[PDB]
């Protein structure tokens, strides 16, 4: 969360990506983790566009 | 109007205050803002894990430099945080650590 | 005296008998129920002033 500044740095892609789809929706990180290949869904979806 | 929760255009990185001056035949926009100018890298930590039901978690900064609980991430001093400093949220699993 | 103190979060100011403050434009929306605990006492003490 860069709220002032680039102070912040640096945080893992992969769990950046976890967070903020968790603050956009409900989806949450344990129903991320019921979820099955939901990366595997994003990279279906890079390779359709 | 409002320095927080601006988009950045007012100035580069943080800003502080806005000012209004009239230019001739226009408009002229007057800003303050803060660069910091220096960089020193200090481990931070994630939140922490207490007995209390709802852990300490730091919501406004990545982490807490040193013991698990610091707040030394502004230009100067090594205050320790008091728990005041950090909001504390609905327990989340992981290892010893709000993480 | 005691360490939770008044403070000013959202329009909250107000003078004596603690915030006699209301958010609506209506007065005495809200009786001055807030509470919470107080981070830090400033100079000046007993007054955040």
């Amino acid at each position: 969360w860069t709220a002032g500044l680039s102070s912040f740095a640096a945080i893992p892609f992969a769990q950046s990506i976890f967070y903020r789809l968790n603050g956009v929706g409900i989806t949450q990180q344990v129903l991320s983790e019921n979820q099955k290949l939901i990366a595997n869904k994003f990279n279906q979806a890079l390779g359709a566009m | 109007k409002a320095q927080s929760k601006r988009s950045g255009f007012c100035g580069q990185g943080t800003h502080i205050v806005s000012f209004v001056v009239n230019a001739p035949n226009g408009l002229y926009f007057m800003h303050v803002g803060y660069y910091p100018s220096n960089h020193i890298e200090v481990v931070s930590a994630y939140g922490l894990c207490d007995a209390a039901n709802p852990t300490n978690c730091i919501a406004p900064v990545n982490g807490y430099f040193i013991k698990t609980n610091n707040t030394r991430i502004v230009d100067e001093w090594s205050y320790t945080g008091s728990s005041f400093y950090a909001p504390e949220p609905i327990t989340s699993l992981n290892t010893k650590y709000v993480a």
